[PDB]
């Protein structure tokens, strides 16, 4: 299935994901397409972070969801 | 290749993004809006909006161009359309903003006050009492888009555009209506039959499917029903005048919502730029705009699509 | 005076304003027939998507006009 990715640095990054995937697996998907480290990484859906344990399917992140990518340099 | 300039999307403006590559994929508002920027030869929508619309009409002058729309967003911010700085918004409503601009700014236009933009049309209020048979002298109020309440599916029957114009321009009984004529005959309050059906048509007709619905039990309801429409559209049958003149559009740009009822995302399929051959044809090669991603499209993906806004151009 | 309102349906429905009345005022009428709360109301009228603090007289909203009703569907 296809989802969405806003990044706040005018990128929506489009990605090919399985409702099993993990986060910490769509954070690396992340990293392939645009070379960000997935510790940078904070993945938003509905508001609320994801955290890297889950996959997707624990939050019913659906096709043509929109999940919104924040990064935490530090 | 035919790939168009993609839109940089900082801060939740996709809504904006996506109508621009719809508004975009209109010939006839670009050179209306040619025509009406020529009066002024930085707060002339027209003029910021014809930048953007005119770059984004052609193929991207560079490789891969990603081009920024701050510039209309700001304009429009600054006091007409004062939204929070983050907030998703509806690109249906954007449009009604960037029409209601356009018009304030032609009627502050000595040369150009009488030239009406493309996408302006007029639709016709017909009512008649029912209890004294009185009809109601016709009324004419212009509109920008039609907005078409989707209407109840039917048992494994697709829902067509043409079943929402249908029901757009369908006749209905409205309740405690005041009649003149019965009041003469104290106030009297009656009930009428109503129909809507369109007056003139525009050259560049904007359709927005209602996918945001009201539920019985009180909550706001997305309606994600695929509505089937035509690649070509004929409007004979849902105007106010018997003279035949012919009404055929033809689709050029599709808006799409992805989403639940509160938020999402928005993406356009349009039509590429014509060849440089013939710049007076329209392509048959569609594009699909995800902000500042821009990638080829198949006709049967572009009518396999969720539409929200369709963009028709008369032929 | 009496306004036309298409609703999310298409029905149309009966209002009772005054040219006086504000946008809100003609939004919180609606809600007390269909239950819409107005923050979520967007009432467009000749093409013009009417503003809160604005009366039905800066539109010129005469009697008998249709007002068209939708919703507010965000995507960012
Ligand atoms: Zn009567």
């Amino acid at each position: 299935m296809q989802i969405f990715v806003k990044t706040l640095t005018g990128k929506t990054i489009t990605l090919e994901v399985e409702p099993s995937d993990t986060i910490e697996n769509v954070k690396a998907k992340i990293q392939d397409k645009e070379g960000i480290p997935p510790d940078q990484q904070r993945l938003i859906f509905a508001g609320k972070q994801l955290e890297d344990g889950r996959t997707l399917s624990d939050y019913n992140i659906q096709k043509e969801s929109t999940l919104h990518l924040v990064l935490r340099l530090r | 290749k035919g790939l168009v300039p993609g839109l940089v999307n900082l801060g939740n403006t996709a809504f904006m993004n996506s109508l621009l590559q719809g508004l975009s994929a209109c010939p006839a508002f670009i050179r209306w809006l040619e025509e009406f920027t020529s009066q002024y030869s930085h707060q002339y929508l027209s003029l910021t909006l014809l930048h953007l619309l005119k770059a984004l009409s052609c193929q991207e002058v560079t490789d891969d161009e990603v081009l920024d729309a701050s510039c209309l967003l700001d304009v429009l911010r600054m006091y007409r359309w004062q939204i929070s700085s983050f907030e998703e918004q509806d690109a249906h409503e954007l449009f009604h903003v960037i029409t209601s601009s356009l018009e304030d700014e032609r009627d502050g236009s000595g040369s150009h006050w009488k030239s009406q933009h493309p996408f302006h049309g007029r639709l016709t209020s017909n009512m008649v009492c029912k209890h004294c048979e009185h009809q109601s002298p016709v009324r004419f109020d212009t509109f920008d888009s039609l907005s078409l309440s989707i209407p109840a599916a039917t048992w494994g029957h697709p829902l067509t555009l043409d079943h929402c114009l249908h029901h757009f321009i369908s006749s209905e009984s409205v309740r405690d209506v005041v009649c003149d004529n019965c009041t003469k005959i104290e106030h009297q309050r009656t009930t009428f039959v109503k129909q809507l059906k369109l007056g003139k048509l525009p050259q560049c007709l904007c359709i927005h499917l209602q996918r945001l619905s009201w539920s019985s039990h009180g909550t706001p309801l997305k309606r994600h029903e695929h509505v089937q429409f035509n690649e070509d559209l004929s409007m004979d049958e849902y105007k106010y005048h018997s003279n035949a003149s012919t009404y055929l559009f033809r689709l050029m740009a599709v808006v799409v919502h992805h989403g639940d009822m509160h938020s999402g995302h928005f993406v356009t399929y349009r039509r590429s730029p014509p060849s440089a051959r013939n710049p007076l044809s329209t392509s048959n090669q569609w594009l699909w705009v995800s902000d500042d991603t821009v990638r080829k499209a198949s006709l049967q993906e572009v009518l396999s699509s969720s539409a929200y806004l369709l963009f028709y151009e008369r032929v």
